């Protein structure tokens, strides 16, 4: 009854930043046909730790413990 | 006997009271050097996400 | 003439046109293709412009040709925005055909002249215990409701909603700041089954739109509610989230090319601030009364956000995490929450003596707890043990069910008038209830309750 | 083709190729006249890449002639390793000779897949009763010693070297990674006097070393070890301080040109940590045990490298600096130590009833602290001064004398089986030793030399 | 050859010159038509100098011809400048006239050298008995001031240029590093009615003033103190605070967009105050000794300034309330304040044997007045009655009549030598005046007039 999406730990940080959204989208297939899904994320942490390496490196400008203004959006 | 000994448990009482406002004030002088490290830290974390975040603009 | 995208960088966009034609500070400018909308924030030099989306930026490309409008982003105004839902645009969002209006105005303005400027002091009684006691509001003034998230700002502003709102012979604008959705839709069909919607003007940018569309959603509600006002009206005014109007203008900032201050902020808080609540007021042609829910980041009162928002308000209502973390609700702090009408010459000389009688025993309470902690209640004087006693029959006494909250508690809610509040509370302090248990006064409403509920224990 | 120097600062050197001939990322090159190997790192554009250098930088010019080797960094494996000291490029150090190798690997490569990994959890008998309590070991298993400085992550790694030698038949991997010269010559020696060193191979890159050394000499123990578990074996792995990567990571960060993260680190701290520990792992054709000891930044656990490397472990051991200032050794917080083994379907249910018990009474000994501090035990209820009785004797029996620690105390050395301390400690919740005094229960491996020492 | 201004933002003037004619660091410069000078701090290459005004920079323009004076910030130095008020620039703020110097000295120069130190640990005397029987001062030594106001630091400051100027014919300077304008022209006419206005050189950089005035204000003073030093004598230099000196370098370290260090402050903090403290020495021509009043920031003594300020001092000097409401003056705590001169290597047995019986006269009795204040006089044995009877004579002999304040007193002033100090105070201690009343200790000089007193 379960989907598992794994981005492990020694996988690239882009990945690791768009396997939620990758997985929201396989839940929503059944929300959209009239029936009920439940996803787990279990570290939407190391998600944000991902994209802040991402918005670091790309030298956009950072504000409170090094993270990007748009992670709240995230 | 009962009298002398209700005399010596008010002095008891009183050297026991003197004891935990000592060690009270103890505990103080120790969170009080915590209190003045995290001070510290809390400014220099702010300096340096204000330096860092100017040095990106 | 029409310029071109030269730069996408999250949400900011950069816009090149030719120099005899460079678009105002707050123009409203159209991408040629794309149902997408874009507000000038910067005039950067040789023809280009800064500029924040009012859309998402999936299906932009460099290059692409972009028009001036030649204005501000204007909204429709007047009595068709009556029993819709619109979006920052003014375009409807629900399925209901479109919105023909007479008039349109612009989201951008002045604040009203010091001569403009007009107030009164009548009372507005709310059935809620605590802010009919410490905090008594005032027709034509602002409420702030400070909280950490989950103390109750929601639940309060429904409350007041269904007290004040439903009765009122006017015109209502509810503006939703950058919250749920679901809460969103609720609150829709809760003026829908209640034949209300019919007076209530609906404005709504949720939190997962982009940070333009939650940076000036707020100015649309505010624009709607000033065409109602310089009617002649009496107007509400209710923005559930204002804080998300500054935390969207924190997602830009630097991104705009500005340095940080302090805390992360963005260097224009206070400024940015000032513009939106200076608008907000009632003057000499018409009366709003306003009510806004402000969040306290991790329930620090000192972060710099609600520090600035405490100025603007006449009556400031201070939810606790601790009260409410105690099972207690409504969990208003009744020490850190003070109003301009807590004044003898406006609520009366008794009213004054019971609030200022509750808030001097339960400010002693506060300095006690430490000690019965510690050693124990029999350590303690006599009228310590009566002020200890009474003091937490006036805690329990504080909270009330409510309407809205029947979902969560179980129990009916319950109405409450100013004066049972003021003799139960004198009734409480003069110790005509100190052979009452302290669970009595929990969840109860008036002060027969406590009484009937003592007889159940 | 060559290129040449056009920038040097520190250990980062800028060197400008033709741009038919740019290398690779990770591509080893050397100087022509000094020969010092340089890892590329970035490739910037205009033909320059910036690398880092793998020793020292002074006497270096700008327009000096690099070759490219056209393959990274290759050490030796196999058989010819074992009982060898070798430093980060491979070369031996042991003044004994070349190494007689029949092959090298590249230290960069990817973790093992997901449907190679393999499942255990049998258990690792240490014969320390405060680990074999309460975060107990696996084979194949991932070990964390964290602590502060001077606590005694080092003695406790010997301790458990020691022990785990006993009943282990394979190949070990010892990588030193940023620690002291002196403790490398004096484990290399200890070895070579007790006849052990010929299943053993060494890899050191110690605190005197240039940063580069430091940031990659784990990565070739790593690749020792690799080559053993892909042969089929079941192998040891040991590496002193794992924080010493990270930091070397901080040193280099900067002059890279990257933008700080939080209290100064390295935006890349997760993923470096990642790509090091995700092949560190047992796979099906063979199985590695490592052990490892990890640094806390002045003594705060909350600090960002010791937090990205908890969830990379299968057992935790938190060291203590007040536990250690009571003067009880080995040092461990009972209550911040935990392992994925201390589990029901694992162990059995009355070893970790007696573990759930012993950190239940420690729990709420540790919740009474200030009210003893400032009222004393007396004004305690009886159930509560029984509990604070119980936890002091719970306290003063996870100490133990150990072997490795015979000349800084002259008592002896015990090995004690995980039956005597579940049963010791069942008898101390049970209520059985309640007549004891609680200095008979310090420094003793039984709970029956704490019979004898009540009667002294 | 002359510059221009080429960028005004604030207080930081960027000045371009020609290439052959770039002025030097710490370079004087003159804006033409104006009164305004500026100080250089960088140079920022193509001839442009990055400088700090020493005034408002309100009217000036880009363009404006800029004159180099071939030297750094020279002041009046020598006998013309006591009685006067000063600036910065050494110009007059008093409406009295031009100093008429024959001398003028740069304010920037290098500490004396390891062969130019004096040696040994000459001791200064005060003449005050508290300060030197308890914390002692040494010549060359530095003396941290510590206490509110109303508790007589002004009139203590005046007694040591008094006592420094006739006994042992040298010089003071005062400099107010951060001066309220109120309090400067308070302390102006107070010593013009103590008579003591000839006896000191005063320069202000007041609180009004841009911070590189409140920065160089100090090495103002003490080029001033150097040349009176040069003359062969013993100079006295006061410092009226010692973190504004520091949050002046804070300021003008953060107009120079510099990086800044922890908690907020320069990162050139321990230079710039090695810069100003290792000036402060006895060399073989003579000495300085300075008094710098300390403020402490939040009441922590390990934050950076006091930290820094702290390893420079020699002794401290605290002022209390409770022993100015008894009636006691100067208000000196002699358990609170300490000197590294009290020390039976630096002074000799005696003075030390005689100052620790003193303090732990004074201890015990600190003790004891609890004792009588929990349970009455009546607890006490024989032998604590006579320890607090000699405690009293103790703590009232301590108090002693000044010169500048015989207004307060009613009683001339009293100058006290060291070797009657020790005397009187060892009489106290060994018993020989305990047929003497309390009240003839208070106020009197040496023991004989407590003897004398007790006639009357
Ligand atoms: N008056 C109340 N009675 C009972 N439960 C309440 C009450 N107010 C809040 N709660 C509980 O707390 C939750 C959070 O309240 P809410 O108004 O959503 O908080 P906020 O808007 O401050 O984030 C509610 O959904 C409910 O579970
Ligand atoms: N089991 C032990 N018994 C006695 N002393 C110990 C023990 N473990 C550590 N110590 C003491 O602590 C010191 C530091 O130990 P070490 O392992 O080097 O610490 P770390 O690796 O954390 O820096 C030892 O040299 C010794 O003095
Ligand atoms: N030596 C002294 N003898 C008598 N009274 C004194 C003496 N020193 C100070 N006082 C009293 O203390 C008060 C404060 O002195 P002052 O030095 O002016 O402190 P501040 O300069 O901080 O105001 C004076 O008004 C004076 O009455
Ligand atoms: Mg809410
Ligand atoms: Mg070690």
């Amino acid at each position: 009854n379960t989907i598992v999406v794994a981005a492990s730990a020694s996988e690239s940080a882009a990945l690791q930043y768009l396997a939620p959204y990758s997985g929201c989208t396989m839940g929503e297939y059944f929300r959209d046909r009239g029936e009920d899904a439940l996803i787990v994320y279990d570290d939407l942490s190391k998600q944000a730790v991902a994209y802040r390496q991402i918005s670091l490196l790309l030298r956009r400008p950072p504000g409170r413990e090094a993270y990007p203004g748009d992670v709240f959006y995230l | 006997a009962v009298v002398e000994n209700n005399a010596c448990e008010q002095a008891a009482r009183m050297i026991a009271m003197k004891n935990a406002t000592d060690n009270a004030g103890e505990l103080i002088s120790d969170l009080q050097l915590i209190y003045n490290k995290a001070r510290q830290a809390a400014i220099t974390q702010e300096i340096s996400e204000i330096v860092g975040g100017a040095a990106a603009v | 003439s029409s310029g071109r995208i030269v730069q996408i960088i999250g949400a900011v966009i950069d816009v090149e046109f030719p120099r005899d034609a460079v678009p105002s500070i707050y123009e409203a400018l159209k991408v040629q293709g794309v149902e997408t909308t874009l507000e000038v924030q910067q005039q950067l030099g040789d023809g280009v412009v800064r500029s924040i989306a009012m859309g998402s930026t999936e299906g932009l490309k460099r290059g692409l040709n972009v028009d001036s409008t030649g204005a501000a982003i204007s909204v429709p105004v007047g009595k068709a925005t009556l029993g819709r839902i619109m979006d920052v645009l003014g375009n409807p969002i629900d399925e209901a055909g479109p919105i023909g209006e007479e008039e349109r105005w612009g989201i951008h303005r002045e604040a009203p002249s010091y001569a403009d400027q007009a107030g009164g002091n009548e009372l507005l009684e709310t059935g809620i215990k605590v802010i009919d006691l410490v905090c008594p509001f005032a027709k034509g003034g602002k409420v702030g409701l400070f909280g950490g998230a989950g103390v109750g700002k929601t639940v309060n502003m429904m409350e007041l909603i269904r007290n004040i709102a439903i009765e009122h012979s006017g015109y209502s604008v509810f503006a939703g700041v950058g919250e749920r959705t679901r809460e969103g839709n609720d609150f829709y069909h809760e003026m829908k089954d209640s034949n209300v919607l019919d007076k209530v003007a609906l404005v709504y940018g949720q939190m997962n739109e982009p940070p333009g569309n939650r940076l000036r959603v707020a100015l649309t509600g505010l624009t709607m509610a000033e065409k109602f006002r310089d009617e002649g009206r009496d107007v509400l005014l209710f923005i559930d989230n204002i804080y998300r109007y500054t935390l969207a203008g924190t997602e830009v900032s630097a991104l705009l090319g500005r340095m940080p201050s302090a805390v992360g902020y963005q260097p224009t808080l206070a400024e940015e601030m000032g513009v939106l609540q200076e608008r907000i007021t009632s003057t000499k042609k018409g009366s709003i009364t306003s009510i806004q829910a402000v969040y306290v980041p991790a329930d620090d009162l000192t972060d710099p956000s609600p520090a600035t928002t405490f100025a603007h308000l006449d009556a400031t209502v201070v939810l606790s995490r601790d009260i409410a973390s105690l099972g207690i609700y409504p969990a208003v702090d009744p020490l850190d929450s003070t109003s301009r009408q807590l004044d003898p010459l406006v609520i009366g000389q008794d009213h004054y003596d019971t609030a200022r009688g509750v808030q001097y025993v339960l400010q002693r309470y506060k300095e006690l707890k430490d000690i019965i902690a510690i050693l124990g209640m029999d350590e303690l004087s006599e009228a310590d043990k009566l002020l200890v006693a009474r003091a937490r029959k006036i805690q329990r006494f504080l909270s009330q069910p409510f309407f809205v909250a029947e979902v969560f508690t179980g129990s009916p809610g319950k109405y409450v008038s100013l004066k049972d509040t003021i003799a139960g509370f004198k009734g409480i302090l003069n110790g005509d209830y100190d052979h009452l248990p302290e669970q009595a006064f929990y969840m109860v409403g008036g002060i027969e309750e406590a009484v009937e509920k003592a007889k159940k224990l």
